[PDB]
């Protein structure tokens, strides 16, 4: 557990140095210096945008890659003893890579919404490129990580749907249903992100 | 619907890659002013190939 | 006029779309190899057929590659700050496209190796998976060229 | 004399970001690599079973 | 010199490509054709008068590439020489 | 229909007002016709959709 | 250490103290620090302090033949977002013979109670470039360790001073969080890779 | 106008340059060390044949160094800040796509020389996946050079 | 005049140097002599010949205390800050170089003392191995020496 | 004049110095207690000439000890941020160095007396193995000495 | 007069009311499942007579909601920094304490089950733990309510 630990020290330092700099701030009547608006509007709203599609396409692939791999796993495992496996079950790796599909479908949607400024001044850049940015990156963060557990929920279940198929043949064709269910949250993931980004104009 | 994108992803993937490879191998062997070019232009071919 | 700054993120999303497809396609490499050393001890004449997911990982790797090589030959003194994002952006994507495949065809590879050598058939449906496991990374790929040249 | 304030450089974020980042990588790197030395396998493993 | 039929058929095959494409490509540079422009190693100064120095560059690429067309013409008679040795 | 039919209709001239399909898909499902941005492809979309 | 200039309204109303402070006109630089701290005569006329405007006027009279007048002018007021006055130096304008040279002035802002600190308010790239303009112009200006302030000044005293220089600038802040999430990516691709285990048996 | 901190950023591609691809090799080099000791307990004879899988980890590290003093005889005083991004970038990518083809290289190698004193035939398949991990490291040169001559 | 901080790197690049260098030779040294300690029960006769990969970290170390020394002799007071960075520079590449190539170092020296107790002909090839690993600590110095002497 | 927080690198400098190495010389200590132990429940007549590691783990502290004393003499209110730099790099060095000796000479005793429990030929080996770990502690003091003194 | 963030703490003090309440009643529910289910193989007649616990963790859910419907009408767009900060100490209050007893009741409950599928008495006992685990949540109730009611 040696990286964990890196990690979990990493975590813990992180946080009690924000503590006790939340508490410095605070006490010492510094709170104007803690400028969280001017933090969100000096920081521009293109690296907001386009953190948000990368996240929209890159997480989306991850968690296909995940259930492919989780589910092909057990696929191939199973099919040394009965390979119909193979042919049947492809199915779930089918589902695991329509998430990535709505990935990159979403990252299209919204990235066609980009478009240059010519200011820098915030009041120039205006509530409609800060809102813009803002709603790219949050329509981004949702498809990605909504199709990333997707992705991961069906690979799961694939993978228990081939091991079940690799002994009893009508088993699988119940057990779609629930690899149906899990793929779900990705259309609903889509859903979100398309209202989000809806009314969302750069320029 | 959605999945139907696959031959346009596919397309633009081969086109991009062809282009890429064309650009940086066979460019190499027919950016080059002098006749000895035509020389290299054999090496860089066989690579392109 | 721009910031001296603004071609930070556009390097950045280079130096990420070449590594994170670097190590994608090390770590399937890696599996695969792993797959194939386990393997051959009994079956020699599967070596050849089974060295497909280094191939695959070895074309997400290529992929990182060529929108690295993109964003490379987009930079430029004056890159505002929206060339630069939309680089980085590019890069992100591609790079960890490419990893997430790269870890899926090593596993995959890594299972199906074995699994081809106790049971042929199996062969054709490694292949199968690991196909949509590599047009993961082509994914990346594909928003990469939309966006570095948006 | 007027309460002053103190003459604070203007690139204060950039040394203050370089040196915290730089000797936060410098502590890391450092803690990584003793904890590997001492958690090292002891390397005796074929005299553990002797002595014990 | 012997060598593998399996080489020489590869060898034979590349020859053969290799022949074809440079042939073609050396035929539309010569022609001019615009599509192959950015492969042209012309400078800031070919700009200056007219497109009678892209022409000359345009050309120096398509001799260039008949004399690729060339070495590989002599590639695929030595690897059709080491078949007919095989 | 809808994308051959913006091939057909729109051209350069047009282009500035020219409506997205993507959005116009989107608005179709969500009856989100607005009375902003891009105007309706043709005639009588409302009701048709 | 040369005194503050202080112009009072019955009282210290606007503190301006400025460890050097240059200006140059067509590229010919002077230094004012002299004729500015210290001098009892200083032409100060045509300064003014609203409750929430101030404008301090600096004259100088022989400069670059003819009379020159820097006005700084900064305002103050109540920002809904919070229950604090907060205070900008609005911008500064150069008058000299019959015409008006402005500049903006970027980062000055504080809370009205604080005084503001910036070393290098300058209208030179090299030395931050606070004082900017769109029109080029032939005036160019350096405050060198410039503080200022215009509200809530109580007796001789710069009340406590906010000052430019930050932990963080926006350029910074985005380098970090883009470096922060390639560091999220490349712990993970190399976490997958260091839990790689090579097989300790082989097949008889 | 070009910072007095404009050359940190060429400066740390230099060092990561050299440092991750020391790395890399270094891991390579000593996982293919510790495969060869293992075999060569029973097959003296492929001692100095197994060999390679050191030899291309050390071809990760001249990448390394290539690149990293390539950087090093660019660093002018007054460097551009966006010159200096372009030296990191391509630090970074070299260093670390040699660090991932090193991590590949090391578990190949080892599992390749480990299972070639079972199967004989296995030597070929090994070189081939190591020349796979191999050109990993030849992408990240690729592209730090086209960013650092740029 | 340039900034007082400026020494800052300078410094830190010489500790650096010694430091790394120091733990990557402690490691290799630590490791070989474990390996050489666990041999010597039964092979008395190869201590003397075994030590050498303790030798090779004793010359990483050597590497990062010539790095140091040119640092902590190039220091001034008014260091610029460009030279304050090639200092730190030097100094994490040679750091890290050596303590990549020491780690190497007492990988492959304990796995091929302990195997050459086994098969007397791997000391060769254990000799080459180390010498692959000492290589990247000599490109460390050097790529150390280019960029402190730039 | 100068800041007045300067002399608090070059305080930082001698407790590190102090603190780095008393840590050092602590784990070779212990390890070599306990390595002592575990020989003398069978060789009581090598319990005093298995204490060299412990020997040299004190060597290390001392070496942590004499760059901390120096330093606190060479320490003064108006010492100038230079100065302290320096100061605390000598003192990070001599104490990380020291670190790292006494990590390889604590396993290396405990490894050595253990061996040297059942081979007394590996006896010369476990002192030249520990003198070549101990150099390292040798190297940072000589780096500290010169940053001091300079 | 007021900040117009002032709101954020009291949103806070709502969202954790809920959140923290329902992170506790699931840990109950879901260990307290496991429980029932492990013992409902052997004794099902026990299942509606051990449901207790779901139906505790089930009434720190609603203390949780309860707490969080009052800040969220409690709540406005003038709401002074004094009452958003009681809004939030009432919310972190009810939910930490709910999160405390609902970890409490999952324990105890999970125990309590697979005992009283033993031991039949134990029935009692267990009901008596779980009503002051309860009491855990009921006391973080009414100190929420105090501070979001002044
Ligand atoms: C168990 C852990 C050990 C406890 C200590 C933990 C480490 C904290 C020390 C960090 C180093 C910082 C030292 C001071 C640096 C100089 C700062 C400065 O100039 O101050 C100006 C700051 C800010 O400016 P100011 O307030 O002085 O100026 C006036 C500003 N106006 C007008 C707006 C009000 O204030 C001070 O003077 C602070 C002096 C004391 C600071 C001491 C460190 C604060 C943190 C202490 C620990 C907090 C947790 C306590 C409980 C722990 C229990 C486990
Ligand atoms: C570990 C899990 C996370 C929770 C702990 C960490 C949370 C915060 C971490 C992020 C960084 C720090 C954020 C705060 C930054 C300072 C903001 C600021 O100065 O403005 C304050 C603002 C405004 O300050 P102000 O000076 O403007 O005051 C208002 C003045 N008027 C109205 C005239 C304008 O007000 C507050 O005090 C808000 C409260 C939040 C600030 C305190 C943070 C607390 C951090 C945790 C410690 C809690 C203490 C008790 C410990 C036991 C807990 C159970
Ligand atoms: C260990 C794992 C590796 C590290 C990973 C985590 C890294 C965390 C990132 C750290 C950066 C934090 C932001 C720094 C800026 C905020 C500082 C601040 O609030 O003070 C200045 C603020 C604002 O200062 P100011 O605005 O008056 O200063 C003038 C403005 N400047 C300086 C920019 C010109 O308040 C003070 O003045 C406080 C003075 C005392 C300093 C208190 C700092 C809090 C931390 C000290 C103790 C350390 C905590 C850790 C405990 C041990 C580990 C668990
Ligand atoms: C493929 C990914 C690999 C993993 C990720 C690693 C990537 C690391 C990239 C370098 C760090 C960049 C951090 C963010 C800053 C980006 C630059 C930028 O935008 O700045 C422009 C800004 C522009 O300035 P500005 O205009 O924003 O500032 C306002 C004006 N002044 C400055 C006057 C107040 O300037 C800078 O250069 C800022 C300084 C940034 C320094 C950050 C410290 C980084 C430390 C490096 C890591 C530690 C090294 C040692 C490791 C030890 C061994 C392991
Ligand atoms: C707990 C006390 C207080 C601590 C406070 C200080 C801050 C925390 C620092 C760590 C403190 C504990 C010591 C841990 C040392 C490092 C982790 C273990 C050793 C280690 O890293 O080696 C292996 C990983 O390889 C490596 O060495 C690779 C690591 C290098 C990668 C660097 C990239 C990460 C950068 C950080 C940003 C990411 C943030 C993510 C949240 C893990 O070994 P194992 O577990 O397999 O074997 C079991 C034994 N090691
Ligand atoms: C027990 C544990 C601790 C619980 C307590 C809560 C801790 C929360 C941590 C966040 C920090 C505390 C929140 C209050 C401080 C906000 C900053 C106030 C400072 C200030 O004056 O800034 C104003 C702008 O702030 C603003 O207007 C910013 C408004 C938003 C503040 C809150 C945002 C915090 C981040 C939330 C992220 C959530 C992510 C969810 C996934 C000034 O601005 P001005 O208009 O006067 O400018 C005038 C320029 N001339
Ligand atoms: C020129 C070079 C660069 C200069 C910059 C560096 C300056 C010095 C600072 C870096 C650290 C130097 C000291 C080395 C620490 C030794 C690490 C030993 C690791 C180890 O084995 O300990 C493990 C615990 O890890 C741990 O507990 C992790 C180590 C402890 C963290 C060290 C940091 C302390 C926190 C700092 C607070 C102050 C911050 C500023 C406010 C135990 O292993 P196991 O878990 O298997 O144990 C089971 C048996 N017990
Ligand atoms: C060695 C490896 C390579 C280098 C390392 C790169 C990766 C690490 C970097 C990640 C960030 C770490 C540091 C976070 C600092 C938190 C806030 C500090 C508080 C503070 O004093 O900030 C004030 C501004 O912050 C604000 O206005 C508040 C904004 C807070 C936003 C924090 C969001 C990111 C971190 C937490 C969430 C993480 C999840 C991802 C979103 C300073 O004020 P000033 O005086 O400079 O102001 C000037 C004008 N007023
Ligand atoms: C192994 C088996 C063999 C494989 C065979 C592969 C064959 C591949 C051969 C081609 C490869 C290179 C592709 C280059 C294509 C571009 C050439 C091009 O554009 O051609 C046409 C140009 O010359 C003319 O167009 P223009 O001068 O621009 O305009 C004038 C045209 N008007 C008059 C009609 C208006
Ligand atoms: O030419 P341009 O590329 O510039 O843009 P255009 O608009 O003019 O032409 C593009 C024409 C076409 C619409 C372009 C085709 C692009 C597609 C991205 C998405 C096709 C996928 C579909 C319809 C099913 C997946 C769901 C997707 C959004 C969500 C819909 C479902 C719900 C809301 C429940
Ligand atoms: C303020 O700075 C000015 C320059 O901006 C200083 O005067 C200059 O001194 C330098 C160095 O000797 C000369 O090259 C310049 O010619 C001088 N003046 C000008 C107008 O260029 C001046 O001494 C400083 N005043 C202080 C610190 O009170
Ligand atoms: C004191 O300063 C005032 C204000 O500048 C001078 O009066 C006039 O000020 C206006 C506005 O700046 C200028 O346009 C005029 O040129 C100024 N008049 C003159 C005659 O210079 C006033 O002159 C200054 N008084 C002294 C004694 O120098
Ligand atoms: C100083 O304060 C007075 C009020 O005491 C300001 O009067 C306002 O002036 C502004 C700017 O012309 C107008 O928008 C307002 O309508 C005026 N009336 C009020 C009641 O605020 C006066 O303007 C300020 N001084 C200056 C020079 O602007
Ligand atoms: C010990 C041996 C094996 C190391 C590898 C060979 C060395 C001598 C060679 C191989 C290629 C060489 C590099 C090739 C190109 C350049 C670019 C030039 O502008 C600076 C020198 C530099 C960067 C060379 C440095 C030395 C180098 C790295
Ligand atoms: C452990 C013992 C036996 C080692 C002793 C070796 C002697 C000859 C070495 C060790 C450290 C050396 C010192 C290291 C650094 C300095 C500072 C420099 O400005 C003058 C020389 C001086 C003072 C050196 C003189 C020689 C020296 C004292």
């Amino acid at each position: 557990t040696g990286l964990e630990l890196l990690y979990l020290g990493i975590f813990v330092a992180f946080w009690a140095c924000m503590i006790v700099v939340g508490i410095c701030y605070t006490i010492f009547d510094l709170g104007f210096r803690f400028d969280v608006a001017w933090f969100l509007t000096e920081t521009s709203p293109f690296m907001w945008s386009n953190l948000g599609i990368g996240l929209a396409i890159s997480l989306s692939v991850v968690g296909a890659a995940w259930g492919i791999y989780i589910t092909g796993s057990s696929i191939i495992g199973g099919g040394v003893k009965a390979p119909r496996i193979k042919t049947k079950n492809l199915v779930s790796i089918i589902f695991c890579e329509a998430v990535a599909i709505y990935g990159i479908i979403m990252a299209i949607v919204i990235s066609n919404m980009a478009e240059p400024f010519s200011a820098t001044d915030p009041k120039a850049i205006g509530h409609r490129n800060y809102h813009a940015g803002y709603s790219m990156f949050g329509a981004g963060l949702t498809v990605g990580l909504s199709n990333l557990f997707c992705g991961v929920c069906v690979g799961i279940v694939g993978s228990g749907a081939a091991l079940a198929d690799a002994q009893n043949p009508s088993l699988f064709v119940k057990i779609l249903i629930v690899e149906i269910f899990g793929s779900a949250i990705g259309l609903f993931g889509v859903i979100v992100a398309i209202l989000q980004t809806s009314r969302v104009k750069m320029g | 619907t959605a999945s139907y994108l696959r031959l346009w992803a596919l397309s633009l993937a081969h086109a991009q890659l062809s282009e890429v490879l064309w650009t940086m191998v066979i460019h190499i062997g027919l950016h080059v002013r002098s006749l000895a070019g035509g020389l290299g232009l054999f090496f860089i071919f066989a690579a392109f190939a | 006029n721009n910031p001296e700054y603004s071609s930070f993120f556009g390097v950045m999303g280079a130096s990420s779309a070449m590594v994170f497809s670097a190590m994608g396609a090390a770590y399937g490499t890696a599996k695969s190899g792993t797959g194939i050393a386990a393997m051959s001890v009994m079956r020699p004449e599967l070596i050849m057929k089974s060295i497909i997911p280094v191939v695959m990982a070895g074309i997400i790797a290529i992929y990182g590659l060529v929108v690295a090589v993109l964003i490379a030959n987009s930079l430029t003194d004056g890159i505002t700050l929206y060339r630069s994002f939309l680089q980085l952006g590019a890069g992100l994507s591609v790079g960890l496209s490419g990893l997430a495949a790269g870890f899926a065809i090593g596993i995959v590879g890594d299972a199906g190796v074995r699994g081809t050598a106790q049971q042929p058939r199996l062969f054709v449906g490694m292949i199968l998976i690991l196909i949509f496991a590599e047009v993961l990374g082509l994914y990346g790929l594909i928003v990469a060229l939309i966006l570095s040249t948006k | 004399p007027y309460n002053l304030a103190y003459k604070y450089n203007l690139e204060y974020s950039v040394v203050f970001n370089l040196v915290l980042w730089i000797m936060t990588g410098l502590a890391l790197a450092v803690i990584i690599t003793s904890y590997n030395i001492w958690n090292m396998d002891p390397g005796y493993d074929s005299i553990i079973y002797r002595m014990t | 010199l012997c060598c593998g039929p399996k080489l020489a058929a590869c060898g034979i095959v590349l020859s053969a490509w290799g022949v074809i494409m440079l042939i073609m490509l050396g035929i539309f540079f010569n022609v001019h054709s615009a599509v192959l422009i950015e492969d042209v190693p012309f400078t800031e100064k070919d700009f200056e008068n007219g497109p009678q120095n892209i022409y000359n560059l345009y050309e120096q690429v398509s001799y260039n590439c008949f004399i690729a067309a060339g070495l590989y013409l002599l590639l695929g008679g030595f690897s059709f020489c080491q078949v007919r040795l095989n | 229909i809808l994308i051959f039919y913006k091939w057909t209709a729109y051209d350069a001239h047009s282009s500035r007002n020219a409506p997205s399909l993507l959005i116009h898909f989107i608005n179709m499902f969500l009856f989100s016709y607005p009375e902003s941005g891009n105007a309706m492809l043709y005639s009588g979309q409302k009701g048709i959709q | 250490i040369h005194p503050p200039v202080s112009y009072n309204d019955t009282a210290p109303r606007i503190l301006f103290w400025a460890q050097n402070f240059s200006v140059a006109y067509k590229d010919e630089w002077k230094d004012l620090t002299s004729l500015t701290f210290g001098v009892e005569n200083l032409n100060l006329t045509g300064s003014f302090w609203n409750d929430s405007f101030a404008m301090l006027s600096l004259t100088y009279e022989p400069l670059f033949g003819a009379t020159v007048t820097f006005k700084f002018i900064l305002a103050s007021r109540f920002y809904p977002v919070s229950a604090r006055y907060w205070f900008t130096m609005e911008r500064l304008e150069i008058h000299s013979n019959g015409s008006v040279a402005h500049f903006n002035v970027s980062q000055v802002t504080g809370p009205s109670i604080y005084s503001f600190h910036c070393e290098y308010v300058s209208s030179l790239s090299k030395k931050g470039s606070l004082l900017v303009t769109n029109v080029p112009s032939l005036w160019q200006m350096t405050l060198h360790n410039f503080q200022i302030q215009a509200f809530n000044v109580t007796g001789e005293q710069f009340s406590y001073a906010s000052d430019c220089a930050g932990f963080f600038s926006p350029g910074i802040w985005m380098g970090l969080l883009t470096t922060l999430f390639m560091l999220f990516i490349f712990t993970y691709g190399l976490h997958m890779i260091l839990s790689l285990k090579t097989m300790d048996r082989f097949d008889d």
